[PDB]
């Protein structure tokens, strides 16, 4: 299998304003095969309650989902998305900016 | 009245781990999932309130059987592909069928297969022939190109039934599909760099740029992708970076509306 | 999801054209239409095939169809009928997405031969064994004649039956009757008919 | 093309029945319909290929298996009277799509009859009635007539043998039989056939005529406690020799 590595994008539904409740989004896409593991990270720990869209198909034979979780950003708090795929020999952890 | 599209995708996976279903198939109108089948449920089901409400239990029953059929066929084709390629682990086979209705009323149609996420077989409805990547595909195309009725059914569905169904679904989901939600466009700052950011819009197709003191276009423009915000809307951004000797401005276009912003 | 063939019985002269009639009901647009014939063998035999995505009406030599899509009408046209054509004919619809071939109720087609010189006659035949039991044969009657079945219970009248002696190039309608009762002859066995 | 065994089967209530259907056209899609006297054909089982077995419009206590491409057998565990029907297997050529773009070809079918009491089954009595001088003199032709009587159920196949060869030209067999006691429902049956030849040909005494009736009846593991001989599968035949006279 000539596989494709997952592209990970992490962002919030509504523009971040500390104190305002929101949704944290992780967009994993462009990956082949289909089997994929995803966790969202607060301060480096697993968020535990997390929803995910049903696996979706692109025309170029890659897949995509959206992992998401209802959160309130505290000025102190750091957030990331960590994925693992056969294509990755180590977990890829992409931090949330802003 | 904008370009819309109907697509049904099939995916098969040999020797899948506990979770992965051996077969999944999914229908889509412009990225809105409308239908779903898998190997555990062995049931075609609506993935939208408006599909569900508007189709009698027969449609789902009838198409469930048809998809039970495809399940079976993919299981088999997979083993034959292995036998021919001398394969060994979990592999994927995939098929995508669908049509596009352009704003100008003309149409497109598409049918394609893939082994391990690489183009295997591409259908051509004007010449009633497959094109194949290697002899394995060629061999299985030969048999297929023998059956003339199958060749023709495809051309028809693609050129006729697919569109009829699109038109129905568009209507059926008008409130969500033919809707227009305009964006929030804003400018933020950050070597000094400025970002035109837009959010909470629909449909996702959006165009953004920067215009040098309104005159020309900045050549050096980093474009954020267009991403789904969570709620049915999409968000996207565009960035550029000398005391600003010429004051700049953002130009955006969504659903027919050319929008502009100064700083 | 439904087929109707209203003509339960139908008739034709040898070398004549006949039209068998059939309508279907559906809402599907992508579909398949067939005729099949079931001789007394009870074997279903394909006669012709028409796909809803085709205007030109199918033709298999002597057989052809009138496909009026908008009328949802699908008539089988048999030219130059032959005795062999005799059978039950069935109209059938199949969706492109379901397997059940939906069948019409069926139209029975009888072929009348061209009796060139009628020579209506009733002959009697006897047992090659006991020579006490006997039968009656009505035959070489014109094809426009009909045979009443017996209203009496203990007398057995068979149906009209076409025979083709290809040896001698000769066709022949025939019908047989029997009974054990003594007050019974050939002369009057077919008189009610 | 496609084969189905048996073509006729009479069996007692509650015994295990296996109707065979086989095909050698390389057809993945296969079907099984059921036609009760009058009622229309009903898809009861179908298959998309090896190890597919799906149900159809009408619901059934039969079962099917598809271990391989050529065979699609149908099994009936506790066989009951209501199962009495004609079962038609079939096969289609679509292979590259799940969709049904093909034409279904049927096999010849199996006339099943399941009976509560096996004492209603009887083999036929065959008798050849020889031609008539009346006819011979009038027409130059001789019509021999066969009469199969007293048989039940209607599992019978009649044949005309001239000089040890089965013949086709010159024959008319009632497409359907008659009830001997039309009054009843379990009424026995009587069928008639006609063989017509030359007067020349019937007058040659070297010429042998045999009317043969094949009857499909009880088999070995079936039970029978009755004076009437067990009405097993058998041929019942009757003959007549040409006569110069």
């Amino acid at each position: 299998m000539i596989q494709r590595t997952p592209k990970i994008q992490v962002y919030s539904r509504h523009p971040a304003e500390n104190g305002k409740s929101n949704f944290l989004n992780c967009y994993v896409s462009g990956f082949h095969p289909s089997d994929i593991e995803v966790d969202l990270l607060k301060n480096g720990e697993r968020i535990e309650k997390v929803e995910h869209s049903d696996l979706s198909f692109s025309k170029d034979w890659s897949f995509y989902l959206l992992y998401y979780t209802e959160f309130t950003p505290t000025e102190k708090d750091e957030y990331a998305c960590r994925v693992n795929h056969v294509t990755l020999s180590q977990p890829k952890i992409v931090k949330w900016d802003r | 009245m904008r370009t819309h599209s109907l697509r049904y995708f099939h995916l098969g996976v040999s020797d899948p781990i506990h979770g992965v279903p051996e077969f999944i198939s999914v229908g889509y109108v412009d990225s809105h999932p409308i239908t779903t089948y898998d190997s555990v449920t062995r049931q075609k089901e609506p993935r939208a309130p408006w599909m569900a409400e508007n189709l009698a239990p027969d449609h789902w029953e009838r198409y469930t059987q048809l998809l039970r059929g495809w399940q079976q066929m993919f299981k088999v084709e997979l083993k034959r592909l292995q036998r021919h390629y001398n394969h060994s682990g979990s592999h994927t086979y995939q098929r995508m069928i669908g049509c596009e209705l352009l704003e100008d009323g003309s149409t497109t149609g598409f049918l394609q297969y893939a082994y391990d996420g690489q183009d295997f077989l591409i259908f051509n409805k004007d010449t009633l022939s497959w094109l194949a990547v290697d002899n394995v595909a060629h061999t299985i195309k030969q048999a297929w190109e023998a059956n003339q009725h199958e060749l023709l059914y495809q051309k028809n569905w693609l050129e006729e039934e697919c569109i009829a169904w699109l038109k129905r679904f568009l209507e059926y989901g008008k409130d969500t599909l033919q809707r227009t939600e305009p964006p929030l466009v804003r400018v933020n700052r950050k070597v000094t760099a400025l970002f035109c950011k837009a959010h909470g819009f629909y449909p996702p197709e959006i165009y953004m740029t920067w215009m040098k003191n309104g005159e020309e276009i900045v050549q050096e423009i980093d474009y954020g992708d267009i991403l789904p915000s969570g709620d049915g809307t999409y968000q996207a951004w565009a960035s550029i970076e000398p005391q600003s000797s010429n004051l700049y401005s953002c130009h955006v276009e969504h659903s027919g509306v050319h929008m502009v912003l100064q700083v | 999801q439904t087929v109707t063939q209203s003509q339960p019985e139908m008739s034709v002269q040898e070398a004549e054209t006949v039209t068998l009639s059939c309508t279907y009901d559906t809402s599907e647009s992508d579909y398949y239409l067939f005729w099949y014939k079931q001789p007394p063998s009870r074997q279903m035999i394909l006669v012709i095939r028409q796909e809803a995505y085709k205007q030109q009406n199918a033709t298999e030599n002597r057989f052809s169809v009138n496909f009026q899509k908008a009328a949802k009408s699908f008539s089988l046209k048999i030219s130059d009928s032959q005795l062999g054509d005799a059978a039950m004919y069935f109209c059938a619809y199949r969706s492109a997405v379901n397997a059940r071939l939906m069948f019409g109720d069926g139209t029975q087609l009888v072929v009348k031969p061209n009796i060139q010189n009628p020579d209506p006659a009733v002959y009697q035949l006897r047992d090659s064994k006991s020579s006490d039991k006997s039968v009656c044969l009505f035959t070489d009657f014109d094809s426009q004649t009909n045979v009443s079945q017996s209203k009496d219970s203990d007398v057995y009248i068979t149906d009209k039956c076409v025979l083709d002696m290809r040896s001698m190039d000769f066709k022949s309608n025939s019908a047989v009757a029997w009974s054990n009762k003594s007050d019974f002859a050939c002369a009057n066995a077919f008189n009610n008919s | 093309d496609i084969y189905q065994t048996p073509r006729y089967l009479v069996i007692g209530t509650g015994k295990k029945i296996t109707l065979e259907c086989s095909q050698t056209m390389g057809h993945d899609k296969m079907y099984w319909y059921q036609q009760d006297p009058g009622m229309e054909l009903h898809l009861i089982h179908y298959s998309y290929g090896v190890n597919s077995t799906e149900k159809g419009d009408l619901s059934s206590e039969s079962t099917v298996s598809r271990i391989r491409t050529e065979h699609f057998p149908l099994t009936l565990e506790s066989a009951r009277p209501s199962h009495t029907s004609q079962y038609l297997c079939a096969s289609s050529e679509a292979r590259g799509l799940a969709e049904f773009t093909d034409t279904q070809y049927f096999g010849p079918g199996t006339r099943l009859t399941v009976l509560e009491d096996l004492k209603n089954v009887f083999p036929p009595e065959v008798a050849v009635f020889e031609p008539s001088e009346a006819e011979i003199s009038h027409t130059q032709k001789a019509t021999l007539v066969c009469l199969a009587t007293g048989f039940y159920p209607d599992h019978v196949e009649l044949s005309w043998w001239v000089n040890g060869k089965e013949v086709h030209s010159g024959v008319c067999t009632d497409p359907q039989p008659l009830k001997e006691q039309p009054a009843l429902n379990d009424s026995r049956y009587a069928l008639s056939s006609r063989l017509r030849v030359s007067a020349t040909f019937w007058q040659d005494p070297r010429n042998h005529f045999r009317c043969q009736v094949q009857f499909y009846g009880l088999s070995e593991n079936d039970e029978w406690t009755q004076d009437r001989a067990k009405p097993v599968t058998q041929i019942v035949s009757a003959e007549a020799w040409g006569r110069a006279d």
